C-alpha cells in the first residue's frame, strides 16, 4: 500500500499531429482524457533541478 | 627574463614612468626627464589586446552540458551521459588553463624582448660616440642637448659628431 492505496494507475502520453485523429476504445479501466495541451510555441528551454524561489 | 633585460642587466623598473611600459630617462644640462617610447608600447598593447581577443574568441564554442533525465533502469546510458559531460568539461578546463599559462609566459617574455630591443636600438645608433655603463645607461662622449635626445628617441641619430 502506497498512500494506503494498493491499486496503481499508469499514464501514457502521445502527440497528435495537425489534421490527424486519435481513437480510443475500451471496456474497462479507462482513465479517460478530459483535457489536452496545444503546443502553440516551441523554443529553446530547459528543466532545472533547483530549490530556490523567485 | 628570458632575454635578460627585466630584473637582469637593467636592475628594476622606474616608478616615475606612467605613460608607457618602456622609455628613456635623459639627463643633460637642460635637466633630467623621462619619456615614453610610444611606438614600442603600442606594439606591446596591440600584442596584449589581440591576445585577450584570441582567448575570448578561440573558446567561443566550448561545450554546453544540457541536462537529460533518465529512469532507474537506464543506469548504463545515464552513466554514459554523466561521464561524457564530465570528460568534456574536464578537457575544456584543461584547454583554458593551458592557454592562460602559456600566454602569461609568452607575454612576460614579450615584454622582456621589447626592453632588450629598445636598449639595442639605442646602442646601434650610439655605436662609438657613447659608452655602456653596464646597467642600461649610455655615457655621451660629446655634448648633446634635448634635440639630440629627441633624434635618438625617434631614431635619427646623426653619427657625425666629433667625440674626443
Ligand atoms: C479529420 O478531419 C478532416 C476534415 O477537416 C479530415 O479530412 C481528416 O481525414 C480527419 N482525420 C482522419 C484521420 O480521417
Amino acid at each position: 500500500k502506497v498512500n494506503g492505496q494498493s491499486g496503481r494507475m499508469e499514464f501514457f502520453w502521445t502527440i497528435l499531429k495537425p489534421n490527424d485523429a486519435i481513437n480510443f476504445e475500451s471496456n474497462g479501466n479507462f482513465i479517460a482524457p478530459e483535457y489536452a495541451y496545444k503546443i502553440v510555441k516551441k523554443g529553446d528551454s530547459a528543466i532545472m533541478k533547483s530549490e530556490l524561489e523567485y | 627574463g628570458l632575454f635578460g633585460a627585466i630584473a637582469g642587466f637593467i636592475e628594476g623598473g622606474w616608478q616615475g614612468m606612467v605613460d608607457g611600459w618602456y622609455g628613456y630617462h635623459h639627463s643633460n644640462e637642460q635637466g633630467s626627464g623621462y619619456a615614453a617610447d610610444k611606438e614600442s608600447t603600442q606594439k606591446a598593447i596591440d600584442g596584449v589586446t589581440n591576445k585577450v581577443n584570441s582567448i575570448i574568441d578561440k573558446m567561443n564554442t566550448q561545450f554546453e552540458a544540457v541536462g537529460r533525465e533518465f529512469n532507474n533502469l537506464e543506469r548504463r546510458i545515464e552513466n554514459l551521459n554523466k561521464k561524457m559531460e564530465d570528460g568534456f568539461l574536464d578537457v575544456w578546463t584543461y584547454n583554458a588553463e593551458l592557454l592562460v599559462l602559456m600566454e602569461n609566459e609568452r607575454t612576460l617574455d614579450f615584454h622582456d624582448s621589447n626592453v632588450k630591443n629598445l636598449y639595442d636600438k639605442v646602442r646601434l645608433q650610439l655605436r662609438d660616440n657613447a659608452k655602456e655603463l653596464g646597467n642600461g645607461c649610455f655615457e655621451f662622449y660629446h655634448k648633446c642637448d634635448n634635440e639630440c635626445m629627441e633624434s635618438i628617441r625617434n631614431g635619427t641619430y646623426n653619427y657625425p659628431q666629433y667625440s674626443e
